[PDB]
């Protein structure tokens, strides 16, 4: 599901990254960025690596 | 007058539709009731493959509603929304963003439509 939710999200939102809206595009290019970059000790519960996927998507 | 017109529009004779709507706005007494005429016969010439044409028109209706102290009426607002859209591909933003702010005030689908546009145009502001 959740890769689904990724590629559906990439997908509504196509070719909306080339800007040079912006600061809620931005909000959203950091907040993948966190959620691909985030390095956890401890697994969090609502937060999995199994939304690695999708973000990247 | 009008109903000829929609008559003439739904029998593919565009070209006499134009002329018959023009007689109809010369025969109002009130220029409010000519909100309606003029965002149709915009529409005519926009399937007449003249967009220059059309601003014309497009003009007095949005313009209407000025002088109306506000009017804020329905088929202003699809005026305002296709006008910002134009705007948008002619490169002035700054043209286009105060026409998005104007119609803030309309359909549930309007309003979102003008709000990602003002969005747009903000950002190359």
């Amino acid at each position: 599901y959740r890769l689904a939710a990724g590629i559906s999200l990439g997908l509504i939102n196509l070719g909306a990254g080339q800007t040079k809206q912006n600061v809620m595009y931005e909000d959203l290019t950091t907040k993948l960025l966190e959620i691909v970059t985030s390095t956890y000790d401890v697994e969090n519960d609502w937060i999995p690596e199994n939304s690695q996927i999708g973000a990247v998507i | 007058w009008q109903v000829l017109g929609e008559c003439y529009s739904k029998t593919g004779n565009k070209v006499e539709a134009i002329k018959c709507y023009k007689r109809s706005i010369k025969a109002s007494q009130t220029v409010d009731q000519n909100t309606s005429i003029y965002y149709r016969l915009a529409q005519l010439y926009e399937e007449l493959e003249d967009l220059q044409e059309c601003k014309k028109f497009m003009m007095k209706c949005v313009d209407v509603e000025e002088l109306l102290e506000g009017i804020v009426t329905d088929e202003t607002v699809k005026a305002r929304l296709w006008l910002a859209i134009f705007e948008i591909k002619a490169g002035n933003y700054q043209l286009a963003y105060d026409y998005a702010m104007g119609v803030s005030s309309g359909t549930s689908q309007e309003i979102e439509e003008a709000r990602m546009l003002a969005r747009e145009c903000r950002r190359h502001m």
